[PDB]
Order: structure tokens, then sequence, then C-alpha cells
RNA sequence: GAGCUGGAGAUACGCUUUGACUCGGGGAUGUCCGAAUGGGGAAACCCACCUCGUAAGAGGUAUCCGCAAGGAUGGGAACUCAGGGAACUGAAACAUCUCAGUACCUGAAGGAGAAGAAAGAGAAUUCGAUUCCGUUAGUAGCGGCGAGCGAACCCGGAUCAGCCCAAAUUCAACCCCUCAAGCCGAAGUGGCUGGAAAGCUACACCUCAGAAGGUGAGAGUCCUGUAGGCGAACGAGCGGUUGACUGUAAGGUCGUUGUUCGUGAAACGAUGACUGAAUCCGCGCGGACCACCGCGCAAGGCUAAAUACUCCCAGUGACCGAUAGCGCAUAGUACCGUGAGGGAAAGGUGAAAAGAACCCCGGGAGGGGAGUGAAAGAGAACCUGAAACCGUGGACUUACAAGCAGUCAUGGCACCUUAUGCGUGUUAUGGCGUGCCUAUUGAAGCAUGAGCCGGCGACUUAGACCUGACGUGCGAGCUUAAGUUGAAAAACGGAGGCGGAGCGAAAGCGAGUCCGAAUAGGGCGGCAUUAGUACGUCGGGCUAGACUCGAAACCAGGUGAGCUA
RNA sequence: UUUAGGAGUGAAAAGCUAACCGAACCUGGAGAUAGCUAGUUCUCCCCGAAAUGUAUUGAGGUACAGCCUCGGAUGUUGACC
RNA sequence: GUCCGGGAGUGAGGCUGCGAGAGCUAACUUCCGUAGCCGAGAGGGAAACAACCCAGACCAUCAGCUAAGGUCCCUAAAUGA
RNA sequence: AAGCGAGUUGUCUGGUAGGGGAGCGUUCAGUCCGCGGAGAAGCCAUACCGGAAGGAGUGGUGGAGCCGACUGAAGUGCGGAUGCCGGCAUGAGUAACGAUAAAAGAAGUGAGAAUCUUCUUCGCCGUAAGGACAAGGGUUCCUGGGGAAGGGUCGUCCGCCC
RNA sequence: GGACUCGGUGAAAUUGAAUUGGCUGUAAAGAUGCGGCCUACCCGUAGCAGGACGAAAAGACCCCGUGGAGCUUUACUAUA
């Protein structure tokens, strides 16, 4: 019995193997976006640090 | 007989290692406050952490239906001395014969030998390997 | 499964009731004033055969203090007379022995008394 | 079978060996109530009115459907639905929600009803009759977008069987075959401590049949089972050929319930008022619609077999032990009482009572002699029988000495289960010294819990819920469902998922990768690289109350208002 | 003798339904659930703390990190001078 | 010097030193950090008494010395200069 | 053939939530040649050893079995949860015998008699604490009979019990 | 008429345990077992309240408790 929380079963979930796990960086986007130009090139699996223990109950059985 | 011994037929043969541990039963030995009685331990049901935060925030990206992801045949010990047991039917050792969802190609290059395969694939990965190893073209679907 | 320990928990109480000594009333087969009085007999009882030195210490500091004052005597400000012989070292027990022969400080007086100059 | 009908086993009374004594099956006297129903109608109780008849008293009275008789309705512990419908909880509170359609009410029949042969599932341009679990998918979706519920795509077997509204069943002979009374069923003993010892010892016999057990000490030659097989009158019961019968006449809109779908970006069950069109190469939908395909055709049901159930009859399990286990090892006695509704506590003498004549105090209860008793420190409220409290004496100390208690400390009376100036049963007194549990920063407290005895004494149990130590299986790895065997099994078994190059929203890409105008960067096959995995006890956690208990409050049903009115 | 439960009675007190009704009792729905709090059983060898910060309709609630034990590790990087 | 992990605790302390904050520089009141201490170990000194001077232990010996504390007594130790 | 250390130096600190780790033993199960009649298991007590828990020497008594090493399983173990029942408690022999609305005695009896019985004297109620009908208890009333127990003394009185 | 002579019956609320005198002091400061000092021949019963932080339900006055119930108001809102 495991539900796998589908929401945060989307986003980053894919596993790596024998190195480091992914994440999501997430900036602000949306409106008034007329400035900045760096994270503009930095968005996807923005690694957090190591807090990927919570997320597991999100999914971990036949993706 | 039975003067100064104790056994009479082995089974007494112990072992050379172990396996179990110490176990616990929760709430034991006549002591210990242990853990927090407030909700936890019993029932709980929802996870033993915070809640449903930092799950929210992302705009969410759909497309997760089965569709297709394929696997691989590793490509390394197949195009050498391997002759005939790898058609798209008899090859069922690492889940290959399982039809429907494609197997593409994906191989390296160079190639100093050759083999034969009931291919049913034309990926752009093994472009550096699709003839060097050998085995027609024939597109299927 | 099952056990029924309605008899085995007898020798337990007794295995410690060993100290059913002369306590009070009938604290030898009590069942109150036993497994409690035992917890009472559970104190410095642990260190009641070493710490006792302090008690019998209260012996040789009345005798060794100034017994035969008919010499000079001082004990305290005299111990520097003890460790003033060739190989003094040793001390008590020999005080317990001092309770026997009084000639334990005849020619063992002024044989340390002015053993300075 | 020949003897005597259940516990105050009842003395007696009475019957025997062609049917007393117990009984197997087909029947019968069958009291008030139960549907019972003549009426009354508060179970054990009062009335009319017709048939009968020596003046007395005998045959009977109530509703529903082919209706003019009759046939049926009764009470039910778990199996399907249907009318059926909240709710404490969770989301750390909190109206959509989880519980769910669950508690309860009411209707049905068999011990089988329920879906089950169709305007169908799937999807490569395949496949037929329901359900269950096996595996997937614990995926898609759902969703105060929150916990959460959760198919179809590929899988096993029981089963891979026909027909129904307008152009088979009923009595019986025979029967593989079940049901209680019941029939036989095996094979040697002596001596001791002693209750005959099956313990010491001795030898043969019985063998497809050697599980539990009774007779004072565990017995194959004392005996009931087990292997070998039998039993009628009555009937069912799973029946096999056949005799009396005849085996082939509605989509839709708007408001919504369900379905996984909280309902909206979606057809599909159906309802509240409106539309009864199509009408055959016409018609139902592939998740709204366009185009093409796929399959099925208004129109009514039967389908036994398995899935899920557990009142009874043999047999079977690493449980309890008669406050243990259901409350019942013969009581849910009496009852608690305002009412439906709540209930005990309690077992045991040895094989067997042989539970006992005979003189005493005494009213007797209770106690003497002495047999009984192998053994009466079982003992006619009875095994062994530990204990706070409680019964007496004694070797020793003690009121003139102070602290719940303490341990040692010289003495002090006793003893010497080894003269060995050495110890056993101890005390005036000395250092001083404040208890335990245990929610406490915190005390030694007056902070609280505690008179004691006997037990209950809880994070575990099923779950591929997961991670991880060790031992092992393998390096190309490991298996579910039960089908065959069947007092173990088991190989057979790729349903199947996890490991697996990855990244990417994904597409798709690619041994390398999202950026776009792209040697400079984070992850990866990569890599000075484990590519592993299954079983078990086990670190935390998890789906559940599942660490237990202590709350007034919300509900369904039901019970009297003789309490105040 | 009907009235009854979320109604009746009622001289209103917010009194009563059977010795407590701020909405009867009993069988039943779930143990109301519980961060409250009592407790959670035989005897142990070597090691070891927070009331500091960030979070909170969040406070003696709880999360995590410095803070403990253990498997592996860090071939010169330690702190003192 | 050097991280990955199975699992904690229970978040609400006290005091002397170091200085302020609310403050008749008052309060084992209250906020803060910094050494220690008691929440997890006993004593001498301190009359006995959590942070104060000295000192934290393997069980047993009526064996020795150091620091504090004392050198008149009730219970140690020169009314020695 | 499951790993073990003296010789030695620091650590061997004391430890509250915790980590790695050993066991005493009872019930279930394996192998039972077995252990017990001189009688074990049930229990009562004696200075051997053990890290503690505990294992040991013997009788006592008791009556039929019982545990063992190698092993896994089990509701495996606080006296202590103001718990619950069962029993012993102590408040302690005191307060109290009930509405303070008088009684003495002769005599029957016998086990002694103060509260029975045959009875002269006293007094409280007598719109009562009379008798019948109402509900109720169902066995009250009698021929009477016995103390185990009850009537909160007890008793030769009951409407206890036959 | 109860408190005292005598015959029988004698329970409950509660509670760790009494070689159970006091000061002044000390202690989370309300100490009798602690400090230091003084003091009593031990016991029985009548009687009395200062005494154990007297007893009973773990204050129910209050606060904390993302407790409940109860009533009202146009509180958000269902609804005959």
């Amino acid at each position: 019995p495991k539900m796998k929380t589908h929401k945060m079963a989307k986003r980053r979930i894919k596993i790596t193997g024998t190195g480091k796990v992914m994440a999501f960086k997430s900036g602000k986007r949306h409106q008034n976006t007329g400035k900045s130009g760096d994270e503009i090139r930095g968005k996807g699996k923005g690694f957090v640090l190591a807090k990927a223990e919570w997320a597991r109950m999100k999914l971990m059985l036949p993706r | 007989h039975d003067l100064k011994p104790t056994p009479g037929s082995r089974k007494d043969r112990k072992r050379v290692g172990r396996g179990p541990g110490g176990t616990d039963k929760t709430a034991g030995r006549g002591h210990k406050g242990q853990k927090s009685r407030s909700g936890a331990g019993k029932g709980a049901f929802f996870e033993g952490g915070r809640s449903r935060l930092i799950a929210r925030l992302p705009k969410r990206g759909f497309n997760n239906v089965g569709t297709t992801y394929e696997v691989v045949k590793l490509s390394q010990l197949q195009d050498l001395e391997d002759t005939t047991f790898d058609r798209d039917t008899l090859e069922a050792y690492r889940l290959v014969r399982r039809k429907n969802r494609p197997v593409k190609l994906l191989a390296s290059g160079e190639i100093s030998r050759a083999v034969t395969v009931h291919v049913d694939a034309a990926s752009a990965a093994a472009i550096k390997a699709v003839e060097a190893a050998g085995g027609r073209v024939v597109l299927p679907e | 499964p099952r056990a029924k320990t309605g008899i085995v928990r007898r020798r337990r109480h007794k295995k410690v009731l060993k100290r059913a000594k002369g306590f009070w009333g009938s604290r030898s087969k009590q069942y109150r004033n036993a497994f409690q009085t035992l917890l009472n007999a559970a104190t410095y009882e642990y260190r009641d055969r070493r710490n006792k030195k302090r008690d019998f210490r209260r012996l040789w500091i009345q005798r060794i203090n100034a017994g035969a004052r008919l010499h000079g005597m001082n004990y305290s400000t005299f111990i520097n007379g003890l460790k003033r012989a060739n190989i003094d070292l040793n001390r008590k027990v020999l005080a317990d022995i001092a309770a026997r022969e009084p000639e334990a400080f005849k020619a063992l007086v002024d044989a340390s008394r002015n053993a300075r100059q």
C-alpha cells in the first residue's frame, strides 16, 4: 500500500543511480519579468542540497 | 550407556554465522518514556513528517501516461561471436520478445565483426552501428 | 504461548529476602518491610567495608596523638620524625601493633627526635 | 440384549432367558401461547351458536389468491440485493470529502439466490457466456487540486455448454450410493522396593490393521478404535435404462444518483417536465465534435459448476485451563429494576468411599476410642498448600532512652553439622545517615502514587507497506495465481515488476545530455565502474483502535411516564 | 389513559420525563479521539545532549541543524605553539 | 582535517564570573551571549545544603601522601616561635 | 571444525532519549538411549560458583512424571497502572441495639433461665399504632416441631428450616 | 438521655512507612527523621483542637485545550 502523491509526482521524480538526486530550482517567473538574466538559464532540476527524503511518498513504484 | 554424556545423534550442529538481531516490541522492559505519545506511534496514517508543502508552487508538467520509454540491449557482447538466438521473437531473456512498445537500436561504432538480427528498429542512436554489425534495414511501423 | 507465573514469583522475593536479618517486628518474612527494607539495606552497604577506614581512623589519632608524653611527643608535628629514619615508609597497622609492646618507642624516640642536627 | 427404567446414583415395588431392558426408521396420544385465529384477549383463563342425544353431553367457527372448496402467511444465529442511511474521526480545528452506503428499519426463497448468451471487452486490420482471488495498476483519473478512492491494456482455474414473451415435469422397478441400534477385529508371564510396578530381567508370538483412553504404579498377549468387510422394515440422498408424460413460440436538454471519476475540458445506468424519431448498408458508442474504421441491433428471461456462508455429523491444531477459556466444564440461580436491558461467584477425595457399629462433655454442632484407610498430617464444604494480618513459648537484649530506616562498628547471651582464643541466633550503643515509584530544570521532602496478598502488565499482529546488518542464491538475477501429486513436496509456471544508460514537461532523443545561433556549463552510459537480486530475524517508518484505558457529547432502534405534570 | 426524546409538561426556573436532562434510558454506530495524562514487566558491558536558530491559526505541540552511537571514509588537510 | 546513512532527545532551565536591557544598577524577576556547574556521579571546606577552594573513581586491603580545611574539646590535627 | 589473548600503556569515565553486545528460565516443538520409588516433579531451608539475574550441597514434604543439551516459537518476568475482583485488614472493641410511648414477680419448662408460657397487679394508643374492603407480597395461619444461620445480644419464640 | 462497670454484635471514607518532643535556623524559605541545642520513667483510658500542608471528586472561580454541549445575533452558510 503506497499512494504516491501525484502532483509532486510530476515535477522532479526521475531517479539517477549512484551519484546525486535532482530537484527543481524554480525562480519567480510570471509577470513584471523584465529584469534578470542568469536563472533564465537555470531552471529544471535545480538541486536543493539533500532534502529529497521527504519526497518519496510522492512516488516510488512503477513510474 | 548414558553414563557421562548428554547427546546421542547430531543436529546439535550449530552454525558458522548469524542472522537475527535483538528485536523490540514497542513499549517494553518496564521502562522508557520513548517517542512522543501525542498522536505518533499509534495510527497516524499520514506520514511521519510535516505535511503537503513545497509540493505546491510548481506550475506542474503533464504527460506521464505510459506511451513509451524503451530499455536497451547494452550493446557490447552481441556483435562478436553471437550467431543465432537474437531475433525479435526468440530474444526473450531480458524482456525483449515483449512486443508492442519498440526497442529502437542504440549501439556504438567501429565494429570489427558482425552478426544477424530480426531488427524491427531504425533508431538514430545506433547510426554508428546498424550495418557494421550487419542485418538489413526493413522499416516496419 | 501461555506461562502462568503464579508460583515462580516466590523464590524471586526470597532470593533477595536472604537478608532477613534482625530488622524489626518480623521483617524476615514481612512482604512490605522486606523488599523495601532491602532497598534500605541498599545504600552505602556497597561501600560499607572500605569507607569504614574513616571510622577506624578515629582510633589512631588519640593513641598516636600523644601516648607516653613522658618523652616529648607531638604526633602531628612529629611525623617528620617518622620519615626521618633510614627507610621509614610504612605507617598504620603498625599502630594497631603499637597496642602490644610499649617498647615501640624506647630507643625509637631520640632516634628521630633530634634526627635533624 | 435378557435383565430394572436420568441427577435425593432413589431403598422398595416389578418383569428374564421364542423378546422384560436400550433402541434404528416411515407413523401417534399432542394441554395455554406461537400463524393458532371463535369471541375476552394482561401464556397457563370467562361467552354464543349447529351436528350428537338413556334427563348429562359429543362434532366447530380467521385474512389473502385461479374464488364456489382450497393453497398459503410462523419463528430464525452467518450467504446476494433492494426500500436503506446518519454518524465520533482525518485533513492535526474547520460545510464538497474519508468512514459509505457503514449502524438500523423493512421484502424475498433456497440453503442458493445475486451479475451471468449482449444495441459486448479489446485494439495489429482481436476476442464471445458472471464472479473471485492470482499479477498489473497499487498505473489513468479524482481531488478546500488536501489526506484520499482507484478500472481497462498481458495473465490461472472452477468454467472454456443452450434457449426464453405477438410472425419439459410428475408416481416407480432396478442403483455405483449415502443415514442412525448394531456384528466380529489381532497376538506370553514370573521375582523385588511395593498399591498388581508395563522400572531392573528374561524369551516367543501379532503385523496392510501397532492415534486418545478405563481398570489403585506409563500394559500389543483385559478391552473399545485402526486394516477386512456387513445390516432389514421407512425414507431421503449424488443417482444410472425405462413404464404411466408427448422434449422443438428508448438518444436529448436543464436539475442530478452511480461508475475510479467531489460532476466538469468528456460519451455510458437512470430520473423531475418536456421529444415515442430512426424504422436496415437505417440504427449504439470508442471517452464532447469532424472524417473514416470497429462491433453490436428495439424488444423478456433461464443458465446449475466454481467465488463468498458456516445452525449440525466424524476427524483434525508448536492454545487455554475451570475469576484461566465465551458470561454457561450443568447458573447466564436469586435477580439489578423505572424499562427494554446488565449479571454472577464457584470446579478437583483416592482406582474405590469402603463417606464409618461400638462407652464420654454436650441441646447439638465439634471433639474420644477402633475398624474401615496399602497410604485418612484425602478426611463426609476434601490434593500439595507459599503469605501481609494472625497463635504461644523460648536462647538474647530493652524503658531512662530518644529520630521513619540504614550499614558497619568494640561489647553483650547463645552455638561450638571440622580444641584449631576461630563462628553461627544477635544488641546498649557509635558516623552519621531522610524513604521507593516517578509527570518533575529543579528536593530527601509536606509534590504525587502506594495497607497487603494473587493475576492482568500493551507500538505489536497480516500486509511483495519500505529502507538497512549479517549468512546465502545467483552476476546476466529473483517469481503469483493452484493445475497435477497430496500426512511435506515438487519441478512445470516470464501474469508480472524490480534492477535497468540517461535526460527531457514530454515528445523524443541518445551512449552521451535540456539551452539555439550551441568547447562553456549541472546530471548521465559514464565512471581511478558492484549492472545485481531474493529469505529470514532484525534501525526507523506504514496501511489500521492495532500501545490500552478516563470523560461529560452527536445517532438508529427500542422501554415504561405507577416520579413532579 | 394518550402525550416522547430532540417532543411533550409547564405558575416561565431555562424547571421535568421516572433520585443530574444545558435536550431520557437501554442494545446498538467508533475506543470521541487525543499532541492531555497514569503506566507500559527480570538482571546488563563500552559511548552520550538541546529550553540555542529558522517554521507554524505556532508555542511546556511539532520539524530540522550544530549536538550521540554505529558501516564506509577522509594516504597528510588537524588543533597548540 | 575528511561526508552518506537506522535511529534520539525534548524545547518550557539555575547559578557565580563577563556587561547591558524594563529597573529607587533592586528582585535563585526578566533578555542576551560567553567558562563551569546541577537536568546525567559521591566528598572535605561549607554547621548538614545544585554551580564556591581542592578533587570526578574497575571490585576488593582497619598500607602512603598531597589541596582545601584545621593544629582546645564534643569527632583528626603544635594555645610552637 | 563457530576465532581467542595473557606480557604492556592510555582508555576501562558514573550516566538520563539512544548505539554495538550477554544472558537466568518457564511454556510449544526436535532427537528421547533418557532422568524418578533409595520416588523426582510442589514446596521449606544450609557461608560453591556466577558480570547481575541466577546455576549448586540436602533433607523436609509430597504424590505421580519430568525436564536436557544444538534449536526456533510464546499473552517471556515491575510489588508498585490512586487499577479490578478474591481474601486478610485496621478505624477497636470504643460510637452504637432504633424514635426514652414505665414495669415487678409467682409459676410451666429444663441445659442454666431477665425479656415464653397459666396469671393479680402498671402504663402508651385507642379518628389509633383497631377490624374489613384496595395494591402488594404469595406463603402468611395452624398440628407442631431442631439452632447450622438469620431476627444487628442471645434465647428452649419465627410467619428460619420439616 | 449519651461520656465511666458488664454480656454480644462493630463497619465504612482512607492509607508508604512511626524509637510521633521542641526551638531557632535551614530547605523550590509552612521541617517533628536536617542542621546546632535542650529535654522526658514507659504504658493505658477520659477529654480537647494548633497539628499531619485534615479528609472527598486529580478546583468544576480562572488560564491554557486548533474539548463538548447548551442559547442568542443580520456571525459564513444549509434548510422545512
